[PDB]
């Protein structure tokens, strides 16, 4: 059974840059198709029969390859192109893993906020501590929790937005979830932030 | 641009296309697990060919594909708009129409017809 | 053209049958493909069916999980999905095959499989303070906790406020319920004058709360 593999998984491009993404077959193929997908919509035809563009596909896009190695190419990168591209073949109908293409822009340091658990939440018996990293680039950031200088693990979850439509930035929340018992058992709640745009690691904290 | 209509079944007549237009689909029926559904007539700027091969168990155009191990009846093709097939009289004798020219796909104001 | 059935909920072990109603073309003459997409991950081919003779073909991963059928008289393709697990929670697309490529797709069907029952969220304020200020800016928000299923909807000031709003993707908690935060950045000076309310709406549970956020 034929299996497609795409490289890279995620790549960034500044407007104007040439972008190249690779898809390789496990066994020889005659043609390669590519599909485009943006969040909240269906995949759309993009490139078929290796090099043939579908109706409405910009001239910036070209398709290349043969045998077991294929590629999609954007000659000049534009904002409209940020998407995931899946390679696909009509022999056995398997898809590649997809290449997510994003916008590269200059580094931006995250604004760092911390929120203590609301009074109302503490009645229900649970405490959520929220650390927010606002409007930064690139996506790569490390956030850690420390209660009374004890590094926490296993009890926090992170959420990251998609690239903003104007800023091209990312926002990130980290949430510390603990029982009212655990919460009251301690004093200092620290959010420790590591990012390219900072002289890492920066700590935002509060005493209970 | 695929003809969603079947060619007309005329009494004492057999219809065959000589050359299949680029985009035609031939379903593969007889069973053939692994993979391989239909065959697509397509190619690059300089060539034309059928894309896949079909197993079984229990100029600008493509040339008719060679018969595989098990295939029943007249083949159920999916023609494209502008494709033209030709009728031939086998043992049934009628030829009051001298010049033979019928059965072409056309996009008549939105719907395909023969 | 290609209209699929609405969002489904299911428990582990159950089955589910979703539909895909074709219109505006001969349902008989085209191959109909089904494609899975798990949250975050990529596309997976489930299988195909020719409604002219019900000739089906499957991906090896789904041989005994998916069943593909069609009712020519309805112009509708069906897919039944058996002994459902958490890994079946995805978005399912049906698409027509144009040989060259799949030329038309449905809007998709979101299957969620869980042993949780429908629950409206608790909405907690994320109150602005000295912590949660950065220079000229202050940040405030709403914690939308313990709900099932997706989606929730958050607006600020009945949709009057838009700039600076970030509403994070929901994370599935270990308890089986979802949670997310909605957050907006404002000038610190406008914290006294302007009033801030998040509008959390969860249609699956008919619940809706308006929470006022303040220092
Ligand atoms: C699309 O266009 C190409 C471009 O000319 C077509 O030409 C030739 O296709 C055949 C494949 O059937 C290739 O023949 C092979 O050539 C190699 C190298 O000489 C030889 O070692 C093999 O034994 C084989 O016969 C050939 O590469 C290719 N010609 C050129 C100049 O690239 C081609 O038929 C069309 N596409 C496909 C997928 O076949």
């Amino acid at each position: 059974q034929i299996v497609s593999t795409q490289s890279p998984a995620i790549m960034s491009a500044s407007p104007g840059e040439k972008v190249t993404m690779t898809c390789s077959a496990s066994s020889s193929r005659s043609y390669m198709q590519w599909y485009q997908q943006k969040p909240g919509t269906s995949p759309k035809r993009w490139i078929y029969d290796t090099s043939k563009l579908a109706s409405g596909v910009p001239a910036r896009f070209s398709g290349s390859g043969s045998g077991t190695s294929y590629s999609l190419t954007i000659s000049s990168m534009e904002a409209e192109d940020a998407a995931t591209y899946y390679c696909h073949q009509r022999s056995s109908y398997t898809f590649g893993g997809g290449t997510k293409l994003e916008i590269k822009r200059t580094v931006a340091a995250p604004s760092v906020f911390i929120f203590p658990p609301s009074d109302e939440q503490l009645k229900s018996g649970t405490a959520s501590v929220v650390c927010l990293l606002n409007n930064f680039y690139p996506r790569e950031a490390k956030v850690q929790w420390k209660v009374d200088n004890a590094l926490q693990s296993g009890n926090s979850q992170e959420s990251v937005t998609e690239q903003d439509s104007k800023d091209s930035t990312y926002s990130l929340s980290s949430t510390l979830t603990l029982s009212k018992a655990d919460y009251e058992k301690h004093k200092v709640y620290a959010c420790e932030v590591t990012h390219q745009g900072l002289s890492s690691p920066v700590t935002k904290s509060f005493n209970r | 641009e695929l003809c969603d209509d079947d060619p007309p079944e005329i009494p004492h007549a057999t219809f065959k296309a000589m050359a299949y237009k680029e985009g035609t689909m031939l379903n593969c029926e007889c069973r053939i697990k692994s993979g391989s559904l239909y065959m697509l007539c397509t190619g690059n700027s300089s060539h034309s060919s059928w894309d896949n091969q079909c197993q079984c168990t229990s100029p600008g155009h493509c040339r008719e594909p060679p018969p595989w191990e098990n295939e029943a009846t007249e083949r159920i093709y999916h023609f494209v708009v502008g494709q033209m097939v030709y009728y031939q009289c086998v043992q049934g004798y009628r030829a009051l129409h001298r010049g033979p020219a019928e059965s072409v796909c056309k996009m008549t104001h939105g719907k395909t017809r023969w | 053209q290609l209209q699929q059935s609405g969002t489904v909920l299911a428990r582990p072990g159950a089955s589910v049958k979703m539909s895909c109603k074709a219109s505006g073309y001969s349902f008989t003459r085209y191959w109909m493909h089904w494609i899975k997409q798990r949250p975050g991950q990529g596309l997976e081919w489930i299988g195909a069916i020719y409604p002219g003779n019900s000739d089906t073909s499957y991906n090896q991963k789904f041989e005994g999980k998916a069943k593909l059928t069609a009712v020519t008289s309805a112009s509708t393709a069906y897919m039944e999905l058996s002994s459902l697990t958490h890994e079946d929670s995805a978005v399912y697309y049906c698409s027509r095959d144009y040989g060259y490529y799949f030329d038309f797709w449905g809007q998709g069907t979101t299957l969620t499989v869980s042993s949780a029952s429908t629950k409206g969220p608790s909405v907690f304020p994320l109150a602005p303070s000295s912590k949660s200020t950065s220079g000229g800016t202050a940040a405030l928000g709403c914690l939308v906790k313990d709900y099932f299923p997706e989606p929730v909807t958050v607006s600020w000031n009945s949709g009057a406020l838009t700039s600076g709003v970030h509403t994070f993707p929901a994370v599935l908690q270990s308890s089986g319920l979802y949670s997310l935060s909605s957050v907006v950045t404002v000038p610190s000076s406008s914290l006294g004058t302007q009033t801030y309310i998040c509008n959390v709406n969860h249609k699956p549970s008919n619940t809706k709360v308006d929470k006022r956020v303040e220092p």
